[PDB]
């Protein structure tokens, strides 16, 4: 198959915490020069195979949320942290 | 149960449940993260006519939405507004909070109608529906978006890892092999449409018929 | 090209264990997944367990579900399968399958290994 | 959960003739079904996918068709290589396959 | 008082994984066939006691809701989860 | 503050907070799990009437959910579509995600009208209404459900642990000593309810009149 | 700057569980007499630093919820929870 | 990433992430809370039009939310019922859930009209707008309020830790330097306004031209 | 049959401890709940504290919140009360008291065991 | 949080006699009071649950109503063994008692 | 009244590590916040980085995010800053410079030290 | 990530002239923008926050102005005292400076 082993991401500045007073709303923008633009070149098959890992994380993904009656999941990370840690205590 | 991805000296491996590590502390959660990825990185025919090949129609399963926090940059985002030919909505509109997919290259915007035989618009091979950090089973009426999955993923401790076209179409069918689409440039001009046509070509012809009308 | 190399057969008693070797080649081994068929002799097919292709996600099959662990390693173009505890009803050709689809769906299987015909006693 | 019923159990017919196999399921499912060959003590092979997607190197005599639980598989000009035994396997929901299809002559 | 020994459930097959590929949605059940039903006719008083442990639980579930502004609660067993952590870290 | 349940050797124990394990690994969260359960179990007069006496109305108080994963098939059922005598709506619409109770066995839906001093319904006893893997404070309009209540537990790491007939119904008062009844076979053919009457006597019922019209 | 080192306040009972059965809604008071009215006379320069920890705060909070797509949040404090057990584990 | 604030020997500290505590055994959640602060503590200048001043409109930003578990008394709630001039609505309502303020002392509930560019009302620092148990970016159509902060906290394994005058009021401008603004009494009387004014003069006010009509 | 036993009585000094024990038969010990009040000479009732039918949820009084400890054990048909740091007021006739109502609700009270007139010096 | 009021503090009445007694409180609450007796040494007695429920074994002389605060608690024709001391117990939000009611003669 | 202290200036070698302290009086030390700023021999200036007025929130150029590490003591009134790793670039004369606004707000800065203009060989 | 623009890079005027200087940026920002003064030795000082509010114990000569992204900084009358070198600090999203302006005589 086809696999473009460059990437371009739109990440967000959860942190990074390069601010002044900017992070106010009401001066702030509105929704956009907010979200980071980063560029990767790194190890090309890393990428296929990330690409490859989501397409087959699908589907117990869809499970899950098939599984549930909640619409807006946030919980996931967490979970899977906690879970962590109880597989490790 | 679900998989998860890790970051082990700048390389990939994988582990459901039972793999140990006592070597990734896990020192914090902003380390780890949610990640969408779109399927033009798979390479599929991006043209217009197969997206409604790509999906369907059904009723009886709700929507259900997730948050990711990253993503890809899109070189085929797609909106939608489309009624049944009756005169009646096919889709539902976009709840509160979501919006367009906010990073596009070229918005694929559509009208059109046909029977839409299904009160929600699933991807085929179940995929999702990508909006402004957050996918969808479905589609939402009147609304950016792009098709893609998602991985989760955890990162070590050291770092973290624009013009936005519009193009409009026509079309009938709609889910069907007797599905029609057409371009637009003016009010009137027109053309029936192929899946050779990129949108390289047809920003091409908004000079040639632009000038010949 | 695509290759399959069914490992041998060994005789195990009642309650054994066993690590099956099944090693391919003709393709990317990774990007495929794989599973485990078996047949009795004078009897039809039946799935065993599936992983996926690279290893996060398992599938098992509810009449051995625990019994069973499979593996593989996308290093050494390996699959494997660990087994324990084993019943009589266990006696049958088990296979090393590859799909047709790729990237972990498409349960259905292209190739087929040779297979070996394990016993109990 | 669900299970298959191939039918006919078998049949005993000679080459030329045309045969179709029918594989019913106790629930509802897609073009997402297979068919398979193998002989006494060969591998087995396999022949389509999705109910009538036919495999590379395979003649075209070989095609089936069907949709919910009916599903169907017509040959005709049969062979001798034609005489293995024939499998459905379902993939619907779990991996199911049933009491298969043996073929011979007279 | 009655108490029914027996019991019978519908659960959901969060997972189990017996799974082919009707996990998509476009080509899965709608809301129905999807809820495995187990049965069960274990320990007796068992049940009995599990019946009388939820009647109790009652009283705290409510000033739970009551003592909050949220609607959809989702977060209780993994704040349970988490409790227990610090109950034992 | 909250109890919890767990299963140690297949049988039961209880622990608010200080009661330690250091048996329980709790090895993950699958294994922790929030079930529903219904009255039927504790063999209360299931009928109709006292429904109406098991209940009440009241305002000042919001409603709140709560989701379960997994609880009990219901020998009784019961929907609602209420409306004030004068015409008015008493109960509040069923919001999005809900629907009704998935798995029932004696639908007692119901129509009718009286007084709903109170813009919700409350249990009286302070109990549930009990909807698709979700409960409620209170009753939604037009929805299925049962009533019950919920227990949280864990389990260790071993294993995990149909009709739907319709029934109607027409009443006013509702919630009064004045309440009144009735039940439906046809269009004009009904008759004054008593608690006696099961939903099998009525079912046969349905061949009595329904031959004698 | 101004700062009231007096105090009071109007927490819930979430807990203190001095219950009888007005915990049941029907019976129950409808949103109010339910939020105990604590006062406080403590260290005075503590609620000045208080004070001006909200007010520092405020930043980074701003930052968070900007930095999401949830409406109403409820996920904080396990967060940070979780994040000081893996910061001692 | 952001701070916390905790209470060792019954006075305060601060720590980000990596300063250690091997002390505080972080017993359970319930001691860790989240509490909200109102300005008056810091003693502004709490009169009606610097509120107009302290605040602004804009849009392309979406309201955000968040939970705390307690705060504290409001010597000054506010309410506003607003229109453009033209007689379109100012503001948004407010969703489900949210509500008043509950406990205040001096309610200024205010209508008028203005030119509000923008489809949200933010504040100017970047403060919040409290409302039961919960604050936002923004304020919501017709209900009261406060103003103030967060802070989040920990809590040793100790212990824990009326009558709601109405007040109205006129206005136009409405987030300008032209702001108008008028004073309640009766039907027709009122006054123009003065930043010198208090809850207490004018309360005082309610007898003397109570009086004098 | 339902025969509460209020156990004997006991002085201690101020600050000392105590572990009560009060016993029931005649109906299901597990099914119902229980609590301890105590009258003073020449006084009325107060509530101290209060058990679930099966031990999960505890309730206890604000004036000897953490003073006091309840607990029980429904295998032995047995109440218990652990008490410490005891001051003068604490002086009084404790009894042991079974609900009207079943399962861990219905505060107020059917029985009344004998009470035990407990002294600090 | 919540305080009773006893009222009267006693009696000094004969036999035949009938008496009300009443228990105020600071807040409302429905019908979830009780009532009880007891003597100079004796273990108490319930006497009614939810402020009407009579209990079993009891003459049916016993009998109070109430609603909100107000709560009463009427008997006719009292006996030597009505001339117990008798207390009003809140249960609504915590189990709460007051200063009780004597009884005696003349 | 608004007396900062700079140090002293000390030569260190390449890679190697320092730390500041700036002490300060005059006012309340914990009610505003500081920072620090850099200028070269002949050049413009850069910031460096920045803390809450208590602590908790700190900040950082992305040029130095990791080689630096501020800190102060308000119970002292007393800035620090720990360093480290260092290259020729650090060569500067780094002020302590204290906030027009109060509670860790307005980044612009009223005063400034007297600067030590630290080096590398 | 945003950068200014001092101009003019210095002056050499002379003293009573009037002087306005410039400041830009590549985003737009609002009157969050300060001035300060430091001579070749000495410690800085400040002069303006928010591009308007002028600093306690300075003359009323120096004033600026601006929004977005222009930004002024206007003073009549000058003197010795204020032929120091001049900046333009950001504070929007980082406390960002520039290449800085310096004064001079012929
Ligand atoms: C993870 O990533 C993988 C890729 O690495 C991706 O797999 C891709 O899946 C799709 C879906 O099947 C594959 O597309 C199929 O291609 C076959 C063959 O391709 C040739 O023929 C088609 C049709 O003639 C041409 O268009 C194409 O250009 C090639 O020449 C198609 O035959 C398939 O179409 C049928 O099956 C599809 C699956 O249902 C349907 O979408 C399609 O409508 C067709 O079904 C119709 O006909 C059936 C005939 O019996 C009928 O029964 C049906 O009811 C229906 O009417 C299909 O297009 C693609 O090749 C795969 N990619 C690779 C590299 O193999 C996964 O999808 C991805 N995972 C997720 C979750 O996205
Ligand atoms: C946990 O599980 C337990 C069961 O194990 C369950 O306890 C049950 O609680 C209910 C609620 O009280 C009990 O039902 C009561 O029964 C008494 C006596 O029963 C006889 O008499 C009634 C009425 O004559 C008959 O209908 C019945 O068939 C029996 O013959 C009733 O008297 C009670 O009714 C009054 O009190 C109720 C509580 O408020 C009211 O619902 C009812 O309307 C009556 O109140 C009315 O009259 C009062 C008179 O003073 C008046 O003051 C009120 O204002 C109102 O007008 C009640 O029906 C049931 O017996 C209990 N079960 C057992 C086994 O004891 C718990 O409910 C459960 N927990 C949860 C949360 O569900
Ligand atoms: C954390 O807690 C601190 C307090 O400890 C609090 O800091 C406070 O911030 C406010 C906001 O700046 C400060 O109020 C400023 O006060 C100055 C000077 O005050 C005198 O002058 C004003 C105006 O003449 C008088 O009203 C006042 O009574 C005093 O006499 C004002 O000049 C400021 O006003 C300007 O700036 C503000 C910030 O934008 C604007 O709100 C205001 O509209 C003015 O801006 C206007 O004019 C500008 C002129 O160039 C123009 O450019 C603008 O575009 C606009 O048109 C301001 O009112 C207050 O003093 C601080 N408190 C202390 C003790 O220092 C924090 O706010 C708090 N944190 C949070 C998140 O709340
Ligand atoms: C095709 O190109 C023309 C110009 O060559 C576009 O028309 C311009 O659109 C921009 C904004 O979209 C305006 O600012 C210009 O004034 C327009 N110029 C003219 C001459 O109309 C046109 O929008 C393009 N087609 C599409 C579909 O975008
Ligand atoms: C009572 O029984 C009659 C039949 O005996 C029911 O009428 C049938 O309803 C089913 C579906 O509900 C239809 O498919 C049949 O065609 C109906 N038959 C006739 C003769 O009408 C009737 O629905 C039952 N009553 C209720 C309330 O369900
Ligand atoms: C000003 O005071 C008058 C009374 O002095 C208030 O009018 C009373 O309002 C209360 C309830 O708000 C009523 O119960 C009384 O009956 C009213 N009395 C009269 C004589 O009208 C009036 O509400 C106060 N003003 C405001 C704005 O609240
Ligand atoms: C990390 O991988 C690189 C090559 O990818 C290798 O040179 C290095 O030794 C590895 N280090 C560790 C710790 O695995
Ligand atoms: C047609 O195009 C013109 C601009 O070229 C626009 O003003 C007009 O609104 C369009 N009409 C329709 C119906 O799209
Ligand atoms: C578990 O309980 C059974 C009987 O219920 C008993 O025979 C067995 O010994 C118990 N085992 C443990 C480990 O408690
Ligand atoms: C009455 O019943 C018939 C079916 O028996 C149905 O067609 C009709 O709609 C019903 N009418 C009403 C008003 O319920
Ligand atoms: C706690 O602080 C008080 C004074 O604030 C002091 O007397 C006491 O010794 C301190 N105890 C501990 C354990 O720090
Ligand atoms: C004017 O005030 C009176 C009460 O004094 C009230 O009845 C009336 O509704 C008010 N009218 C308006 C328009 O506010």
């Amino acid at each position: 198959p086809k696999c473009n082993p460059n990437l371009h991401f739109w990440t967000t500045q959860d942190e990074g915490a390069a601010i002044g007073l900017a992070w106010i709303p009401y001066f702030g923008p509105a929704a956009e020069g907010i979200y980071t633009e980063g560029l990767m070149h790194n190890q090309d098959g890393l990428i296929c195979g990330l690409r490859q890992l989501a397409n087959e994380t699908t589907q117990a993904l869809q499970l899950f949320l098939r599984a549930t009656t909640e619409l807006r999941t946030f919980s996931i990370l967490n979970r899977k942290a906690i879970d962590f840690l109880l597989q490790r205590w | 149960s679900i998989p998860l991805g890790v970051i082990h000296n700048s390389t990939l491996q994988v582990s459901d449940v039972d793999k140990l590590v006592c070597r990734d502390k896990l020192s914090s959660t902003n380390q780890l993260r949610s990640v969408g990825l779109n399927l033009e990185g798979n390479g599929v025919a991006t043209d217009v006519p197969s997206v409604t090949k790509r999906w369907g129609f059904r009723s009886g399963v709700p929507p259900k939405v997730v948050n990711y926090e990253a993503g890809e940059w899109a070189e085929n985002c797609y909106n939608l507004e489309i009624k049944k030919p009756d005169g009646s909505e096919c889709l539902p509109a976009a709840p509160d909070g979501i919006r367009g997919f906010p990073r596009c290259r070229y918005v694929h915007k559509v009208s059109g109608t046909g029977p839409c035989a299904g009160d929600f618009a699933f991807h085929k091979e179940g995929a999702f529906f990508l909006y402004d950090r957050l996918a969808s089973t479905v589609i939402y009426r009147g609304t950016t978006f792009a098709e893609g999955v998602v991985a989760f993923l955890i990162l070590p401790q050291a770092k973290k890892d624009y013009y936005s076209t519009t193009i409009r179409y026509q079309a009938t069918g709609f889910g069907t092999n007797e599905t029609e689409y057409l371009f637009e440039v003016d009010n009137l001009t027109y053309v029936q449409l192929e899946s050779r046509f990129t949108p390289q070509f047809l920003l091409q012809l908004n000079e040639t018929i632009y000038a010949s009308g | 090209q695509v290759q399959l190399v069914q490992s041998g057969v060994t005789l195990v008693q009642p309650g054994g264990s066993l690590r099956v070797s099944c090693a391919a080649s003709g393709f990317t081994f990774s990007s495929y997944a794989m599973s485990w068929v078996r047949q009795a002799p004078g009897k039809g097919l039946e799935w065993v367990s599936a992983i996926s292709g690279l290893g996060g996600s398992t599938y098992y099959a509810d009449s051995v579900k625990g019994r069973f662990t499979i593996s593989r390693d996308n290093s050494k173009n390996t699959l494997y399968l660990q087994m324990n505890s084993l019943r009589a009803e266990d006696t049958a050709v088990y296979y090393c399958a590859k799909d047709h689809r790729v990237w972990a769906a498409g349960y259905h299987f292209d190739y087929w290994g040779q297979g070996a015909l394990v016993t109990v006693s | 959960d669900i299970v298959l019923t191939q039918s006919p159990s078998t049949l005993s017919a000679s080459v030329g003739d045309r045969v179709t196999i029918t594989c019913r399921a106790s629930q509802s499912i897609s073009s997402w079904l297979a068919w398979y060959q193998q002989k006494p003590g060969e591998a087995p092979k396999l022949l389509i996918s999705d109910a009538s997607s036919l495999e590379s190197g395979v003649p075209s005599r070989f095609s089936g068709s069907g949709s919910g639980t009916e599903f169907t598989l017509t040959i005709s000009s049969l062979q001798p290589d034609d005489f293995a035994t024939y499998y459905c396997q379902q993939y619907y929901s779990s991996p199911t396959f049933g009491g298969g299809t043996k073929v011979e002559i007279k």
